[PDB]
């Protein structure tokens, strides 16, 4: 309601004695948000990730990295070729509206009885022995028919799955092993043995096979969101550089709140974020227009309430400690009785030329009192 | 004797909610008593 | 915690995972203030 | 005779520019006030000295 | 093409003191008028660095690559032109190729089938009164590639300069969590046959997310098939160690001095 | 024990979506048609 | 223990004492036949040490 | 923690299970030293 | 004995210097403890000193 109500609330009493009381800190609120990132251009490698010559076997599935690129999923979602296009940690429409820290394409070929095992939380010979998605898998699974691309009429046996293993593999493991499975109690030494099986089998992918028994080429786009300085982005967000105002800033992924200002510090061409003695960020390069910005957290301080006793008056004055009066108008804003002191801005108290004995001590030679 | 962040209306300390408050007697008032 | 930077934890995790990581920093920081104020209350008594 | 007076925003030191951290910091109760009282009692006695 | 070049004099492995060389900016973070303290894979100060010559001699062995490597060359006539890095070096796995052919610097990651003695080679002032590159005997094949960079075309001199060394080139190579980070520096010199006593910081000029195992490395030099002249160069290999370093940034924020805290 | 008021929220979902019924979850059941608060007091029951 | 022909009824669970012997636990932990192998005061990898 | 003896944790648990135990001992033993050094800093002012 | 070593006695891993004791352990005990609950004596499992 007023600073006196805040002191009564602070002291948990309906009456307050004469004094100067500390109360909840003043802090300038941000005016707007601002995203400052390095200018982007080229599109992500979708013409490699989906239209490459040959694909991986599922026993040892490929991982291809997507980096320093503009991400567009509207081609992938509008294209009628894909029979599965499913997202497990985002909505499939929102994919263009979103930015990614690092991205990969897990790329391989599988049979339609086993496409169901690519989703997280599964079991069966693909899920158990060669491709396990993690329980918290964030990203999307994408699948299409490739019998016109990858198949030969004898069956293209170039595509291999795993059939045995000492344990169900850990999420995103790739197992290259060809060492013999000891199915019976006896060991096995050398290349082959009785009642052993070789741990791999190829598929019978032919251009005459019925739908689902055809080779499906699968891409699983694993991506991770917002959590670090980012290396993939959508075709949209970076926004105009305001200065001398409090803002929620983001430079290359370095999120914060502060005033921005033009710095006279020089940064050598490889240095981006500038720090202080205490390892706090005191400056940053604008990654577009290459100039150095001072950072400062938006103006703040203790708020001290000068009061006579409640038994004397409900009139109070307020000190904004170590804060220039010019910065207070941000929030008594009437003034016409304001006063800058060495201790900070003083509001609600009338400055007097007459020197009196110190009643309520404010700081830096100033005191205050209740008088005619 | 050197000093730091004496409280007069002017980074690393300020930026983190820490504040240094001024003395009641200024170094002039201290010198008038002396 | 997975970082010392508070705003990073708030983007790397959702609420029921972040509360565990943030409370590490609230615990450690609050012990840093309680230690500084112990050192300063002992010091202030030498200056008094 | 004296030393520098200090005061701390215990909420801004622990949780500066985070509301989620400030709402978790309420789980601890009086400590930020008890710490402010200590530093205020230190600061008020530098003028006494 | 792939050949074994056996016409060498036997010299012992030489050693010299790596005085205060081999510091690099450990992160892309600006700091000034500060004495920042950091633990990372730095080159230990005043440690013995293994010294190699090209001269009569043409020292080019396969070397360990363990927690990253310091490489330096004191040079004339641009004789050190590249490196090989990887774990098998025989196309059973991928490997990293860095080369400086006379046209332009190339960097690539492939299943490279490298030669037993890999090298570049140049026709020395052959009637054309130009030094001309002609032999590129480093790999016989390159199967599964997954990274390629080539620099914008240029014309670096292969010119057979004579005198003492005039260019120092320093490099640190680290392969961390799939990120192959190169730090490097160039500075002018006027030295006979030793690594100059002085302080230097390596800037990070390129980082590649190559994602391979590197367990070793080899260096590529500019050389009818045996009996030849090697243009003279000295080079030095040091192995990095985990060691706390204190780093003095000056006003203009440039590591100006350092202390190896052991 | 006793309770001031009790409510049995009754519905049918797919077997993959029972994990989404827990507090602090995401996915189309948790996001768009049935959300529990981060401090949920009560029990989740499911049968095929 | 693991390859006896008849096991006990769970109301009358049978308890064999294992003693004066070397226990290669890597055999059991590396055996895929166990759908559960939950240790409560050791990690399973440590049992040989 | 499962033990007061630091090497008996490391003799039985792997890195991911051990750090949940070791951190308790760090938290409790660092509270023990801060208590001792606080008691000694207060004591030392009686002797000064 | 009389050298610094990384010992392990029956899985009691540690680091220390081993010397012949004159402490007389009753048969049921393999280890002796300190005020700090750390082992400060042990009976070797092959030669029972
Ligand atoms: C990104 O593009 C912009 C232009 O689109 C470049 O910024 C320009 O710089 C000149 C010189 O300061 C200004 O006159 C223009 O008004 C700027 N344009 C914009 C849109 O900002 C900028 O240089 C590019 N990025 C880099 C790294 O060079
Ligand atoms: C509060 O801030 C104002 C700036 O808004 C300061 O005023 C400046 O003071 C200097 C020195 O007299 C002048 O050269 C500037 O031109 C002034 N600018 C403006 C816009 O006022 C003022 O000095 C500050 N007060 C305190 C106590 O710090
Ligand atoms: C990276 O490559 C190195 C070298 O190929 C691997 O280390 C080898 O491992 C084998 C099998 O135990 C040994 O026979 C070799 O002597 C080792 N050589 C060296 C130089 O280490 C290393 O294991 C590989 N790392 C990974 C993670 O696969
Ligand atoms: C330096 O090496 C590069 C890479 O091996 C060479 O570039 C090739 O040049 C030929 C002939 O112009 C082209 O057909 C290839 O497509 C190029 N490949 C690449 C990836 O650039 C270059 O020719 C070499 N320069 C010299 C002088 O030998
Ligand atoms: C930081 O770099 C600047 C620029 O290179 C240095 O300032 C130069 O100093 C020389 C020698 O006094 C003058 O001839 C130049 O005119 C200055 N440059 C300009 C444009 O003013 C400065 O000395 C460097 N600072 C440090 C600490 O080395
Ligand atoms: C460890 O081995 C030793 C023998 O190598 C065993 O100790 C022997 O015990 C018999 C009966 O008292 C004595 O006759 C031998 O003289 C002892 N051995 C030696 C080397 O002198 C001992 O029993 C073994 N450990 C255990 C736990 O049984
Ligand atoms: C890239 O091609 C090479 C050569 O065709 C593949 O290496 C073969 O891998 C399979 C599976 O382990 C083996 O049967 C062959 O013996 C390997 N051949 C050679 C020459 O080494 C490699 O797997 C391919 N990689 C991808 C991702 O397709
Ligand atoms: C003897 C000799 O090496 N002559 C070379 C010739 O082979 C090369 O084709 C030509 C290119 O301009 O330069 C000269
Ligand atoms: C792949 O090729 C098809 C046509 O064969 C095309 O419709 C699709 O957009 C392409 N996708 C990518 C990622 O290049
Ligand atoms: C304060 O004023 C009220 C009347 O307004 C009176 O009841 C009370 O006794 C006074 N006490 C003092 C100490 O002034
Ligand atoms: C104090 O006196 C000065 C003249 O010495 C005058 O300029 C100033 O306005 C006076 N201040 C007040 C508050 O009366
Ligand atoms: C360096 O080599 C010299 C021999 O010239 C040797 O005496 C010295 O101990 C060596 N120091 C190190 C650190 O290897």
């Amino acid at each position: 309601l007023d600073p006196l109500s805040e002191t009564k609330c602070t002291l948990k009493s309906f009456t307050v004695e004469k004094g100067i009381y500390q109360t909840s800190n003043f802090r300038v609120q941000p005016t707007e948000s601002i995203v400052r990132f390095p200018n982007i251009t080229n599109l992500c490698p979708f013409g490699e990730v989906f239209n490459a010559t040959r694909f991986a076997s599922v026993y040892a599935w490929n991982r291809k990295r997507i980096s320093n690129c503009v991400a567009d999923y509207s081609v992938l979602y509008n294209s009628a070729s894909f029979s599965t296009f499913k997202c497990y940690g985002v909505s499939p429409t929102k994919l263009n509206d979103l930015c990614f820290t690092n991205v990969y394409a897990d790329s391989f070929v599988i049979r339609g009885d086993e496409v169901r095992q690519i989703a997280p939380g599964q079991t069966g010979k693909i899920a158990d022995y060669n491709y396990k998605l993690p329980d918290d898998f964030t990203g999307c699974v994408i699948a299409w028919n490739s019998n016109n691309l990858d198949s030969k009429v004898g069956g293209n046996y170039n595509y291999l799955y795993r059939l045995f293993r000492k344990s169900n593999l850990k999420p995103f493991e790739r197992d290259i092993s060809t060492e013999i499975y000891q199915a019976g109690s006896t060991p096995c030494n050398g290349v082959e043995g009785f009642n052993c099986y070789f741990p791999l089998q190829s598929y019978g992918f032919q251009p005459t096979n019925g739908v689902g028994y055809q080779p499906y080429r699968v891409v699983v786009l694993s991506f991770e969101l917002l959590h670090a300085p980012a290396t993939v982005c959508g075709p949209k967000k970076s926004t105009n550089l305001v200065k001398n105002k409090c803002v929620n800033f983001n430079f290359n992924g370095l999120t914060g709140t502060g005033v921005l200002t033009e710095s006279n510090k020089k940064f050598l061409p490889f240095q981006q974020f500038g720090r202080d003695i205490a390892d706090t960020t005191d400056a940053v390069r604008d990654p577009q227009t290459l100039e150095i910005l001072d950072i400062t957290p938006c103006s703040f301080g203790g708020v001290s309430v000068i009061t006579p006793g409640t038994n004397t008056s409900n009139q109070v004055a307020v000190l904004y400690q170590g804060v220039n009066c010019t910065e207070v108008p941000v929030a008594y804003s009437t003034g016409s009785n304001v006063f800058q002191t060495r201790a900070g801005c003083l509001i609600g108290a009338e400055h007097v030329n007459n020197s009196y004995e110190c009643d309520i001590p404010i700081g830096a030679g100033i005191c205050a009192s209740y008088q005619t | 004797v050197t000093l730091a962040d004496a409280g007069f209306i002017k980074c690393a300390q300020k930026f983190n909610g820490l504040t240094v408050l001024p003395p009641l007697l200024t170094d002039e008032m201290i010198a008038q008593y002396t | 915690a997975i970082s010392s930077v508070l705003n990073d934890i708030l983007s790397r995790l959702d609420k029921v995972e972040a509360e565990v990581q943030i409370d590490r920093l609230i615990t450690g920081r609050l012990q840093s203030l309680q230690t500084y104020v112990t050192q300063q209350l002992i010091r202030a008594a030498e200056i008094r | 005779v004296s030393m520098t007076k200090t005061s701390v925003d215990c909420t801004m030191y622990i949780c500066g520019d985070s509301t989620e951290c400030s709402n978790l910091l309420l789980q601890y109760g009086s400590f930020c006030t008890q710490l402010n009282r200590a530093l205020t009692g230190i600061a008020v006695e530098q003028d006494k000295n | 093409q792939c050949v074994n070049l056996t016409t060498r004099t036997q010299l012992p492995p030489a050693y010299t003191n790596s005085f205060t060389r081999g510091v690099y900016y450990p992160d892309k973070v600006f700091r000034s008028s500060v004495l920042h303290s950091t633990q990372d894979l730095f080159l230990p100060f005043f440690s013995n660095v293994t010294w190699f010559h090209a001269i009569k001699r043409f020292d080019n062995p396969v070397l360990p690559f363990n927690d990253g490597v310091y490489f330096a060359s004191t040079e004339k006539s641009n004789i050190i032109r590249g490196w090989i890095f990887g774990t098998t070096l025989d196309s059973k796995t991928q490997s990293l190729l860095i080369v400086n052919n006379a046209t332009n610097v190339v960097i690539k990651v492939c299943e490279f089938q490298f030669c037993n003695d890999p090298f570049l080679g140049v026709y020395y002032h052959k009637n054309n009164k130009s030094w001309m590159e002609s032999e590129f005997r480093v790999y016989s094949s390159a199967n599964n590639c997954t990274f390629e960079y080539v620099s914008q075309p240029f014309l670096m001199d292969l010119e057979g300069k004579q005198g003492n060394f005039k260019n120092l080139r320093e490099f640190v190579f680290k392969n961390i969590d799939g990120y192959f980070k190169i730090y490097s520096k160039h500075t002018p010199i006027n030295l006979v046959r030793d690594l100059p006593q002085g302080f230097s910081a390596l800037e990070p000029l390129v980082d590649l997310p190559i994602g391979i195992n590197i367990t070793r490395f080899q260096t590529l030099l500019a050389l009818s098939s045996s009996g030849w002249t090697a243009g003279a160069a000295a080079y030095y290999v040091g192995y990095l160690q985990p060691r706390t370093f204190l780093l003095k940034y000056n006003e203009n924020g440039t590591i100006t001095d350092a202390v190896d805290c052991a």
